[PDB]
């Protein structure tokens, strides 16, 4: 229920499930395969 | 990669592993990279389908909750005789996010943010004990809280033409209604709230060290409408802020040591463990000490 | 709109309007300067798009400053109009100045000149506050050189006026709207009492 | 394979026999600001090879009771070659980076650095009240040391700066860390003198040690802006 | 020509110009118009997309803002012994927008509007101290808010039989309800109201310069409705006004000297610059001199 | 309509009402050294608008005995601006030009002046055996004067210096002269702390004269190097 | 939201975005063209 002029003045948007850890836990040029020697 | 995900991963069974040349166990942490081994190649697991949800942990909903950022008591009276430093019947208060460490933490829990604003003010009255040792009643008192820019004019008295407000956007209430609601948009000159600023807002050399006037909300200017009353009032005004349609970047290393001021990260910690400057974490005996071990 | 250049004690009513030049006899002369901001008092407040501005917290956009020489038809001259970027100190010199955006003005049947003073901001908007030395309200300058001198025959006036007028181009905003610090009272006015009676 | 490396940017190139992979800040690469999030109009200056190559900063020593050191980007390469002469000469900067760290040792030598950029590492004050000064800030080309690095210098905790992007130089495993920074700001362009967007924090976690005869063990810092674009020209302001 | 505009213009990238008999940056202002060099004329450019929005200075929003118009005080109370020019217990007042200059001055920024007013009306009280010098508590009092045309038949006392209203638009209130809010269409006689007059409204030359009762919009009766208690208090009742279906014709040049009258433009200029009468904007030590240079 | 002309390069403009045409060297436009031309192998730094400008050097007067002004270029323009920092940062050099001299007076003031691009203006000593010094010869930003502007100071003829790509700046007809330079060398590129490709001359043939207030009557040189491209880069040699 | 019977009761009309700043930047009888000398 937004009857206000202003897109801003609506509720809170929680229907955001979009992620990429990734960025943050794999930051490397080189992507790693499971079992293989990293090094 | 991209992907959506509404619920925890599952876990598939898994069997004996004795693969020459494969060691999903051993890692190179010197890459930077976080651990990838899965629990189906460390042991032996079953089949769970799991169906544990994480909207809980959503950024909107860990962040989008009403916090005070606000607490002011002020005397509603005769002012005459009141010193300069007093509150006579108003106050003005730069808006920050940085006097209540709850709501602190958690917004300096990232780097850069972009949100509106959801402001509640909350007011409470009580009569003043000195001079009226009796109980009368509570007044119904009429507020005007004013939205004045950064650096702008704001009123210098209760009574100031200032408060007149042809453009500035103002909102009056009373006591007896439930507190007031406004909503202030993303007002950033830039894309996105810069929650540290590891730089001067200045041309010269004698500015203010990680302080950055864009990304200052504003100044929000507090009197009470009602001209005074015979007897003295307290009034409380406790303004509560919610972000919302939240963006975050760069999420940092949560604060440990306590915080001093609200002008910068300047730390000290406590005298001793936890959360000392030495110690963050409180002492044990030994590494070969279980603090909680179980004995029967 | 015209800009009040010389806002000087020396200046009274419309003479503040007008810059006056007079041949010199050394080279690379300056003649004028003009501060940057337009939510701050200055030659650029009393003008239609600072009045309007000062309206506003936050401002975007290019400004356009048009100069028109109001000398004899037998004068003579070729000026140096220079906006610098902020960061430093405002020019003195010429062959400081020509180092920034600049535009060279030779009088002509053409009267007027136009030096675009262009949006360069690291950020989207420039804001006010109370500190022109911020980093998000600092536009830089605008210097007035001679490029060759001011020559006029014997019976011309020695000295000629230039008229400058500021504008906004069409890629200018305006955000955060605020009272405007340009009109207040300490009390009531007159006659205010008399429609209550 | 993913052992070796080199870099090879404008007339500068760099070989490693001994790296890790190398880590890209945030899976992002440097790129020129386009269009549709261009803010200042005129057109910029992109020296490219002039400018996008490494800068060799003085080394450290590393010794048995260091705390740390760390740079700020851009202030560390603000007057150095033609990106100095570049960044006092206009208004307005924009860059990413390319950052090599360098330290090598015996095979009988032990010690982990870990070598992290910070975005935005506003720096706090020790058991005072005052903000750190413009000079506790600015070092330039030298750089500063960890008063603190157990807190980071800002109240926070070390423990947990692996959110950062960042490497290891283990001396038993690699010689050499190696980060790739895209543009980290709030705004499309910054004033290059007094904001900062990337500190470069190497911290001795495991202190270095060796029961071999003591050598001297540098620690070498190469920089390479990448992406340059510079903006509103005017005289030098140094 | 008429054209859309929503957002800020593009701008375009541009190469070297070195032709004859071309030159963008000279310009004519004897004629009138405005300088349209482009900055893509006068310097090198690069391609900007503008998403910058231009609805914030839409002429509705720069006006359909509630601005205070009107501030009355009165005493309400037993009003047998008192003067007769003190407001028993109402007050009468002329309906106009040049009494507080926020507003005043933007309305001002144009020759012609045609706009409906929305009107709002808070109403404060306070014991009085005088009197009785002890707080018993605030009564919730009816107030009436009684449109009467221009020149028409106003109430004369606070029980008057003209309060009965019988055409006459009436509005009636509690100090515990918010505040009041009517809408008045616009009623001007004309196809616009004239925010300036440049003549006189009488057919002999006894009348009044720039006043022009065709542009006033009435008057506002407001009285308690409530007889008087046995103590006095003290009433403030504030009318604000918000344009709404705003049409502007002839931006004006913005007001510099303070105002002296709201019946007239007299001016006299404040003692020193800034908005003095001979030097509006405030001094420098010379036209060479940087008022805020930065030196480091 | 050939009257009036603007000149825009990088953030300079420059605009004349009395100009008369403008002078292409030999019918040839600046251009960036071709592929099928080079001989420097390194990858060339272009900084376009932030080396292609006009830079407005010192401004000299018109006196009754003035023999005549001369500027070298790449020299004059050798310690100026970004233009400067390349030059002094980088072994080769390589770029045109456009020139633009101004001199305005009064419709009662006569006086012309040959404004001329010389290629290659080696010149010569008067009276002696010896060759002029380096200190002659580099003058800079100032430039020098002409001791005999009657042989151009080599032993040749000012009449026949029309050869040259010129103008004439004549006080009754203009008061502005423009002149396009291409690059003019023997080699694709140059070392340009040693070697000058162009020299511009103000010759004032006719000498100014007038009967009404005398007024000082300055002439002003505007230097907008074109096309600049530099190789080799290094240490600043200053 | 408008129940009332009045059209001029109805909120504030934000939706107008037509411009035309010639008529006070260019009125003039005769247009300027980009470059050409206007006088």
């Amino acid at each position: 229920i937004n009857f206000y002029k202003d897109s801003y003045a609506a509720s809170a948007s929680k229907q955001d499930f979009s992620q990429d850890p990734s960025k943050f836990t794999e930051p490397v040029v080189e992507g790693l395969k499971a079992g293989a020697p990293v090094l | 990669i991209e992907s959506i995900i509404k619920t925890a991963t599952d876990t598939v069974k898994s069997e004996i592993n004795a693969e020459l040349g494969v060691v999903p166990s051993l890692n190179a942490v010197e890459t930077g990279a976080t651990s990838n081994t899965e629990p189906e190649e460390a042991i032996q697991t079953r089949t769970v389908i799991n169906q544990h949800g994480v909207s809980e942990t959503l950024v909107e909903n860990f962040l989008s909750r009403a916090a005070l950022v606000s607490k002011r008591s002020f005397e509603y009276k005769d002012h005459t005789s009141s010193t300069a430093r007093a509150d006579k019947n108003f106050f003005k208060w730069t808006i920050n996010t940085r006097s209540f460490v709850q709501l602190r933490r958690k917004l300096e829990l990232f780097t850069y943010l972009r949100f509106d604003a959801e402001i509640t003010i909350l007011t409470t009255v009580a009569v003043n004990g000195s001079g009226n040792n009796t109980y009368v009643g509570l007044p119904d008192l009429t507020l005007q809280a004013m939205f004045v820019p950064t650096g702008a004019l704001t009123p210098e008295k209760q009574d100031s033409f200032h408060w007149q407000s042809g453009s500035n956007a103002s909102v009056f209430f009373k006591i007896s209604d439930p507190p007031a609601r406004i909503t202030i948009p993303f007002m950033c000159i830039n894309s996105a709230y810069s929650v540290f600023y590891d730089g001067f807002a200045g041309f010269e050399k004698n500015g203010l060290y990680g302080i950055n006037p864009a990304d200052t909300i504003g100044n929000l200017c507090v009197r009470i409408v009602n001209e005074h009353q015979p007897v003295g009032f307290t009034v409380t005004v406790r303004v509560y802020m919610k972000p919302k349609h939240i963006k975050a970047w760069a999420p940092r290393p949560p604060r440990t040591l306590p915080y001093m001021s609200i002008a910068n990260a300047n730390y000290k910690g406590k005298e001793r463990a936890p959360n000392a400057l030495s110690a963050i974490i409180g002492n044990r005996d030994s590494v070969k000490t279980m603090p909680h071990n179980i004995v029967n | 709109s015209m800009m009040e250049i010389n806002n000087t004690e020396s200046a009274v009513g419309m003479e503040r309007l007008k810059v006056d030049i007079s041949a010199l006899t050394d080279v690379d002369q300056l003649l004028f300067n003009i501060p940057l901001d337009i939510q701050l008092d200055g030659p650029l407040r009393n003008t239609l798009v600072g009045n309007i501005s000062r309206y506003y917290t936050h401002w975007s956009g290019s400004l356009e400053m048009t100069f028109m020489f109001c000398g004899s038809f037998m004068a003579a001259g070729k000026l140096i109009l220079c906006y610098t970027p902020p960061g430093g100190s405002c020019p003195t010199t010429r062959e400081t100045a020509m180092l920034g955006t600049h535009i060279v003005w030779d009088f002509g049947l053409q009267s007027s000149v136009t030096l675009i003073i262009p949006w360069i901001s690291g950020s989207h908007y420039r804001m006010f506050n109370n500190d022109a030395k911020s980093t998000n309200a600092n536009v830089g300058y605008v210097t007035c050189f001679m490029q060759t001198n001011l020559i006029v025959p014997s019976e011309s006036s020695d000295t000629c006026s230039l008229i400058g007028f500021i504008a906004a181009k069409d890629d200018f905003s305006l955000r955060l709207m605020r009272d405007s610090p340009d009109i207040g009272q300490l009390d009531h006015l007159h006659a205010a009492e008399a429609a209550y009676q | 394979s993913d052992r070796v490396l080199q870099l090879k940017l404008g007339n500068s190139a760099i070989v490693t026999q001994e790296a890790a992979n190398y880590c890209c800040a945030y899976g992002e690469w440097p790129n020129y600001l386009p269009d549709h999030e261009a803010v200042a109009i005129d057109k910029p200056t992109q020296p490219e090879t002039a400018t996008d190559r490494f800068y060799t900063l003085k080394s450290v020593k590393w010794e048995t009771g260091s705390t740390g050191w760390w740079w700020k980007l851009p202030d560390a390469l603000n007057n150095i070659g033609m990106f100095g002469q570049n960044v006092q000469h206009h208004y307005l900067y924009r860059s990413g980076f390319l950052i090599h760290v360098q330290c090598n040792a015996t095979k009988f030598h032990q010690g982990a650095l870990l070598v992290v950029a910070i975005p935005e590492h506003q720096r706090g004050a020790h058991n005072t009240n005052t903000s750190p000064g413009f000079d506790d800030i600015m070092k330039g080309e030298e750089g500063g040391t960890f008063n603190h690095p157990y807190v980071l210098d800002d109240g926070t905790s070390l423990a947990c700066a692996t959110i950062f992007p960042h490497q290891w130089i283990n001396l038993r495993t690699n010689n050499s860390a190696t980060i790739v920074l895209p543009w980290m700001n709030a705004a499309p362009m910054d004033f290059p003198l007094r904001h900062n967007q990337w500190t470069l924090a190497i911290i001795p976690v495991v202190p270095l040690g060796t029961r071999t005869t003591s050598s001297m063990v540098p620690i070498t810092v190469s920089i390479a802006p990448m992406c340059c674009e510079f903006n509103g020209l005017r005289h030098a302001i140094t």
